[PDB]
């Protein structure tokens, strides 16, 4: 298991490597065997999509009393948590773990 | 069946399906003899106010009531109901003595 948490994979999802192809600028009309150092300055943009399918493991508990669950504070506040501000900046207020339900040993 | 044979089992469970939940309850009851097997006219003859007068009958009969939500839902199963569902309604019941 990875010590920062997560899924240890011998074959992880692969690296996806991307690069702008070099478009050279105006070459000299005489030949030079040196490599090109002058390129057209360019960048690229676009959209990227990732679609992961997850397999769930459902609770099968016979516990009587209710369990501790992650809830939002339903009191008045200036900013709603996990939303944007007045300046349009998204923020995350706290780290949300994943151990809220209970199982016996 | 007979005397030394059980006429039913203890079923007290709740099974959650994709859009169903079947809550089964079982309780132990005790029925006395009411009115010493008599029907009795009852009323407000012993001095009630005008809003408090009644007239009726008391019977020797007992009745079974299960018209409470805790009769069928545990507090855990009620919590599963209310945090995950926008609605619920009863469909069918089944009663056993």
């Amino acid at each position: 298991s990875p010590l920062m948490g997560g899924f240890g994979l011998k074959h992880p999802p692969p690296q996806i490597l991307i690069k702008n192809t070099p478009v050279p600028a105006n070459p000299s009309t005489t030949f030079s065997a040196a490599k090109f150092a002058s390129f057209i300055t360019q960048y690229s943009t676009g959209q990227v999509s990732v679609e992961i399918e997850w397999e769930l493991q459902k609770e099968n508990s016979k516990r009587w009393n209710p369990e501790i669950q992650y809830t939002s504070n339903y009191n008045k506040s200036v900013n709603v948590d996990f939303t944007v501000d007045t300046n349009g900046v998204y923020s995350e207020p706290r780290p949300i773990g994943t151990r809220y339900l209970t199982r016996n040993l | 069946d007979g005397v030394g044979n059980s006429s039913g089992n203890w079923h007290c469970d709740s099974t959650w399906m994709g859009d169903r939940v079947i809550t089964t309850s079982t309780r132990t009851w005790a029925l006395p003899t009411y009115n010493n097997h008599l029907y009795k006219q009852i009323s407000s003859q012993s001095g009630a106010s005008n809003d408090n007068h009644y007239f009726g009958y008391s019977t020797p009969w007992g009745y079974f009531d299960f018209n409470r939500f805790h009769c069928h839902f545990s507090p855990r199963d009620w919590q599963r109901l209310i945090n995950n569902n926008w609605g619920f309604r009863p469909k069918r019941l089944n009663f056993k003595l």
